[PDB]
């Protein structure tokens, strides 16, 4: 930067999904926060009726 | 025209101009000398463009 | 968007502050003002002959 | 003096041109002002003036919630994720708008 | 006198004590905690005040 930008940090109003592995998940849900950020879980059931 | 009204000579030395005559040239007059120089600028900008 | 054109617009005012600039009440004002700053000059130089 | 008079007309005239905007949009009354500071820094000091640091960034596109705005990133990285602010070198002369 | 070099940098942000003055950090690093010193880039020149 020659003297940077002094960018003030953009608001986050959204809905943010997370799509993945439960694998993947068993390394992010450890976090107190992730819980308290995340705290919808939608499984997709492997199997169907 | 403005400038033999009040017995002032118009001096057209190119883009600038110049008052001739006796004393100092009233501020109105000096005023529309400049107006003139800048209005000569700006109609050949408008020309290029 | 509005607030786009509305910005472009404004910064293409700058010609327009120009032809304020070029305007003859505001030129009659900077030419009498000059003149009291010259007045005053010549003012001292009388002063010191 | 001459600049405080530049200055003085400047103000003058930017009042009825910027009413209009506010009125419209109260919610920009800042930047609009903001950016009529820059107009009147430009009569006033006579700098000159960058279009390209003074123009609304635009990020989202305008929708009415159907169909809701919907972004998905395969490559999660943070130039994509929060986007990036990326820098100018013309000849070595770092620059950004 | 460079005014940049000798102005002063204030830092405390004033209160009457009533409510005291309250920070908090979720995050917390040393530029966030203790403050931190900028320098300005010049073409290539480190300046610093």
């Amino acid at each position: 930067a020659p003297a940077g930008l002094e960018v003030e940090p953009f608001p986050i109003q959204m809905q943010v999904i997370l799509v993945g592995t439960p694998e993947a998940f068993e390394g992010l849900e450890e976090d107190p926060a992730f819980s308290e950020l995340f705290r919808i879980r939608a499984e997709f059931s492997p199997t169907l009726p | 025209r403005e400038a033999q009204e009040a017995g002032f000579a118009l001096s057209t030395n190119g883009e600038r101009l110049e008052l001739t005559g006796p004393g100092p040239v009233p501020a109105e007059l000096s005023a529309r000398l400049e107006e003139v120089t800048l209005g000569s600028l700006a109609a050949s900008a408008e020309l290029e463009v | 968007i509005h607030l786009a054109e509305a910005v472009e617009g404004l910064l293409l005012e700058v010609n327009r502050l120009d032809e304020l600039f070029r305007q003859g009440s505001f030129l009659r004002e900077k030419t009498q003002l000059e003149a009291r700053f010259k007045e005053a000059r010549e003012q001292q130089l009388e002063a010191l002959r | 003096a001459l600049r405080r008079l530049r200055r003085d007309w400047a103000l003058h005239y930017l009042n009825n041109r910027f009413e209009p905007l506010f009125q419209r949009f109260p919610q920009a009354r800042a930047y609009l002002e903001a950016l009529r500071a820059r107009l009147a820094r430009y009569a006033e000091t006579g700098e000159p003036l960058d279009p390209a640091q003074w123009r609304p960034n635009l990020l989202t596109s305008s929708s009415s919630g159907t169909p809701p705005p919907i972004v998905y990133e395969p490559y999660a990285t943070a130039p994509r994720l929060f986007g990036r602010l990326d820098y100018l070198v013309d000849r070595g002369v770092w620059s950004t708008n």
